[PDB]
């Protein structure tokens, strides 16, 4: 069980971690998050309580360094650092500790939620889609825009998610406009999959990044990633068995989460109407579309 | 965007653009079968693709041995036509090549954008406009090379006859358009109009009927009247 201390807390600000979230009041003798899980990713982020705008965090695993957070008062926002002292940092944490400055990770035992959302997110594929490789840890807000996004303005500062675009010669054979239009299964399998991917793992992983991306950061170019992910599985005929179980439970845990009352800016009608009425795989998600119609018959 | 009332002297401008229509590719007669169940048989269809300003139409013969065997041939024939617009394309000459592709029904954007992938630079936008191309099958010799047809076959026709030597391309596509709504609300009562007088001919290389200026005067009047009539009727108004 890792440990992310603070330096301090000058601002009052909504502080998230995962799937939790508490308030903590300016100059608040807080401290930071200690019993943080090991094996997993983690997000730690912000909303300031004066400008409800710009939500922004950090993406870390405790696996690969000693990582605090520290208000610069100059850029206006908590930085995620990395301390290189290993007995420096292990000196801060034991007397924040000992003095009871620090919230517990609240994870009940039987919660697998976190897990679930994360199971093929890897710290190694977050620092390929954000890249600054001077940092172990990668930093996203509500603004940032795709590398797809800024081709329909600084790269330095965008989410590098796959491309997808279902009207591009990458997702069209020559010869086979109608095929390859109605059925995606060869850009889905030999373009995406075999050819960008290598693997679904690697594919789960950036459409549950880009997920919890929307969620957390309300991000639309996250969003949208998560939607063209989801439809061109939907939209292939020819899918492995394993994928289809394997979304169909991705899926369920990510509605199961968005909180109630964001489904009618986080989920596209279309794109879900056709994934579980129209789409080839329209059978193949029971889990989902069992939540999706108890919890959003509106939207459907 | 989308072509309207609005924008509809850009027809005219010096921009090659090509209006293509879809509605006679997959064409069917519904029958009774022996054992009383419903079966269609498709006859000869046509891709209608008309340069407004010249008048130059390339009317492409879709050959009823395209179907046999294919499935959901309404889907088909929106990507069948993109394919054949496509082809026509490529077989154009760089300074011929449109820069525009205006479809007559918004479903064919998605099949002739994919089939045009490779010509970024051309636009392909949908109309509001009601044009009645459907009618096209109504021009007697249209109708006669589609059903003749043994094979897929491409036929070039001017559209215009020899309309542009007296007319500007505005005012041929207007008389164009007025004669096609007229054989779409009443095919008997408009070729009647067209041929009721014996001495005025159809020249070989010809579609329409050798008018005077004047007699193109008393055939727009007398077309008018047909379409008001017809409205008159279908709305008792």
């Amino acid at each position: 069980m890792n440990t992310v201390p603070f330096t301090s807390a000058p601002i009052e600000v909504t502080i998230g971690i995962d799937q939790y979230s508490f308030n903590v009041k300016e100059n608040q003798p807080f401290h930071g998050i200690k019993d943080i899980p090991i094996g997993h990713v983690h997000v730690i982020h912000f909303q300031h309580a004066d400008n409800s705008s710009m939500r922004y965090g950090y993406w870390f695993d405790c696996r690969m360094g000693n990582f605090y957070i520290q208000y610069d008062p100059k850029d206006g926002l908590y930085k995620m650092m990395e301390e290189r002292d290993g007995a420096k940092f292990e000196n801060i944490v034991h007397n924040f500790k000992e003095r009871q400055m620090m919230v517990s990770y609240p994870k009940i035992d039987e919660d697998d939620t976190w897990y679930n959302l994360t199971e093929f997110v890897q710290m190694d594929k977050i620092r390929k889609i954000v890249r600054k490789d001077e940092n172990q840890f990668s930093y996203v807000d509500s603004s940032m825009t795709t590398v797809q996004e800024n081709e329909l303005s600084d790269p330095a500062h965008s989410l590098n998610y796959t491309v997808i675009n279902f009207k591009s010669r990458e997702a069209i054979r020559p010869g086979h406009e109608m095929e390859d239009f109605l059925d995606k299964s060869y850009y889905l399998n030999t373009v995406m999959l075999q050819g960008i991917f290598k693997n679904s793992s690697n594919y789960f992983g950036e459409l549950q990044f880009a997920f919890l991306n929307a969620m957390f950061f309300g991000n639309y170019g996250s969003s949208l990633q998560w939607h063209a992910m989801i439809e061109l599985i939907c939209s292939s005929a020819t899918v492995p068995k394993h994928m289809l179980d394997k979304l169909d439970e991705i899926l369920y845990y990510q509605i199961k989460t968005l909180p109630e009352q964001y489904s009618d800016i986080l989920l596209n009608e279309r794109v879900w109407n056709i994934c579980l009425y129209s789409s080839f795989q329209k059978n193949s998600l029971h889990n989902t579309e069992k939540i999706m119609e108890n919890k959003y018959p509106e939207l459907l | 965007g989308a072509m309207n009332s609005s924008n509809y002297a850009e027809l005219f401008n010096n921009d090659i653009k090509l209006f293509v229509d879809d509605t006679n590719v997959y064409r069917v007669t519904v029958h009774k079968t022996f054992e009383g169940n419903v079966a269609t048989k498709a006859i000869n269809g046509c891709i209608f693709t008309l340069n407004p300003k010249t008048g130059h139409l390339f009317l492409k013969i879709i050959h009823t041995s395209v179907w046999a065997g294919q499935k959901r041939l309404s889907q088909l024939a929106k990507w069948k036509t993109a394919e054949e617009v496509s082809a026509l394309v490529r077989s154009l000459p760089k300074e011929e090549q449109p820069k525009q592709i205006i479809v007559t029904r918004k479903a064919m954007l998605d099949p002739l954008e994919v089939h045009m992938l490779d010509f970024p630079n051309i636009a392909i936008r949908p109309t509001e406009l009601r044009l009645p191309f459907s009618a096209a099958m109504s021009i007697d010799k249209l109708s006669d090379v589609v059903m003749k047809a043994t094979e897929p076959q491409m036929v070039l026709f001017n559209i215009y006859d020899d309309w542009l030597d007296r007319i500007s391309s505005y005012t041929a596509f207007s008389r164009l358009t007025l004669l096609l709504r007229a054989l779409k609300t009443n095919e008997e009562s408009a070729k009647m109009i067209l041929l009721s007088d014996p001495t005025i001919t159809i020249k070989s290389y010809h579609l329409w009927p050798s008018f005077t200026d004047e007699q193109w005067i008393t055939i727009e009047s007398q077309m008018r009247d047909l379409i008001l009539t017809e409205y008159g009727r279908k709305y008792n108004v």
